């Protein structure tokens, strides 16, 4: 899985134990896995598993979720997104 | 008609760790 | 994500922030992500992020979006297609 | 009705549209 | 998309317009896409645009398609298989 | 809570054709 | 697909016909298939047609499933977890 | 309610089960 710090989690609405896909922009793979909490203040993004095999320390990864609605409530839908710099350092 | 839409995201996280022995 | 201008999203029924599939014609490459909008009338398909290791520029590329519904409704549903030629010229 | 079977169809497509730009840095 | 004889697509309750999984034995490549009917008779199965990238003549494939439904349904539901010898000649 | 299941498919099909080019 | 013993179905509370998802930390490939049960106490884990592409007799694998459900209801939900070790022995 | 925002979650998982048997020619 991919264990997330918990303030990570909580900016993009993402929960423990749902679905998440994961894009690598260093190395271009895509998979999807579930997610799980890391310590809140950590910093952590922690690649376990078979998970493993699709990206490395240092890597820049997007982590995504995705809901479903009925259209009428999807055409107004607005996504939660964090934004990071320097060293997971939430702007 | 039931659409899939983005709920959320982390843009451009760094990877901290990663191994293959997980056992949670 | 992939930038689509808006007369596009609209002629495929596409919403921004909705999922969506691209299969990429030139070189097989198949991805999803999700679709945000360009300004109307620039003929943009941009390719952001990690997206961009699946598709170059001049790549032609099929984006659809996928929905749930009911087994009837489903049996008499109708997509959403447009199709393009040229410089993403919309055909009528 | 309740509990009925739910279809995953195509709602639409964009059918052979080239793509224009390609950037691997984008920040949105 | 993938072009299915009429007659397949019956069998398996597949329809047009669908997502399907398509899974190759030959080659182990998975995908997925939607169904397209071809004529019935014809035995068609026909990997169109992109798809060709992850097929070709003669690759022997599964084509399937899910639906969701309450766990409480999901408990005793029955998939439609459809088996095929020789030249897609569906027994 | 709702499960993805199966819903059909067909076993052992051939490829009978395969092109790139196709508009529809 | 994959046929797995009943009681492991039972365990992980995955159903006969359920989508699930293989993840394979021995070779890193990642698929999706359904669940076939196999006979109770068989231990089996079988990895069939188009997928034996992808698994090997001897690989470490993680089987999943996904359900949905609202909001509330994930936020307080609690996955079915079964480890294993040794001769596909879950532990207790 | 009607229109509520749905998630995937983790149903359940088998946590490194070992492959027992490996068989292309399945024929069901």
């Amino acid at each position: 899985c991919c264990a997330i710090d918990q303030d990570f989690l909580d900016a993009a609405g993402i929960l423990e134990n749902e679905a998440i896909d994961i894009w690598n922009v260093t190395n271009g793979k895509r998979f999807s896995t579930y997610a799980i909490a890391a310590e809140r203040g950590s910093r952590i993004i922690s690649v376990n598993g078979a998970a493993a095999h699709c990206a490395s320390v240092g890597d820049i990864v997007i982590i995504a979720s995705f809901v479903t609605m009925p259209d009428e409530e999807a055409r107004t839908w607005r996504p939660n997104v964090a934004y990071f710099e320097g060293d997971n350092e939430m702007k | 008609m039931i659409r899939t839409m983005l709920q959320g995201k982390l843009h451009r996280v760094k990877v901290t760790h990663a191994d293959l022995h997980y056992e949670g």
